[PDB]
């Protein structure tokens, strides 16, 4: 359910806000070589970032 | 009493040094001061996060 507010292109190698499904937050967008199953969407570490 | 022995004694000097490093290298409990150093640091860390 998400709104009018459409969908830029997708910016790599940048800094960059970003928002993904109301997840908003900054940093840099790069190629993921770790393979999600088909269900997951979110990627956490050990510190749970 | 050195200049007497000077081969025995430097025969058990360079046997013992010879051990000093299996000694080491069997137990890993001999450095773990310093690898507990490390570890609190880390622990800290990761708590803040």
């Amino acid at each position: 359910v998400c709104g009018p507010k459409k969908s830029t292109n997708l910016v790599k190698n940048k800094c960059v806000n970003f928002n993904f499904n109301g997840l908003t937050g900054t940093g840099v967008l790069t190629e993921s070589n770790k393979k999600f199953l088909p269900f997951q969407q979110f990627g956490r570490d050990i510190a749970d970032t | 009493v050195l200049y007497e022995n000077q081969k025995l004694i430097a025969n058990q000097f360079n046997s013992a040094i010879g051990k000093i490093q299996d000694s080491l290298s069997s137990t890993p409990s001999a450095l773990g001061k310093l690898q507990d150093v490390v570890n609190h640091n880390a622990q800290a860390l990761n708590t803040l996060v």
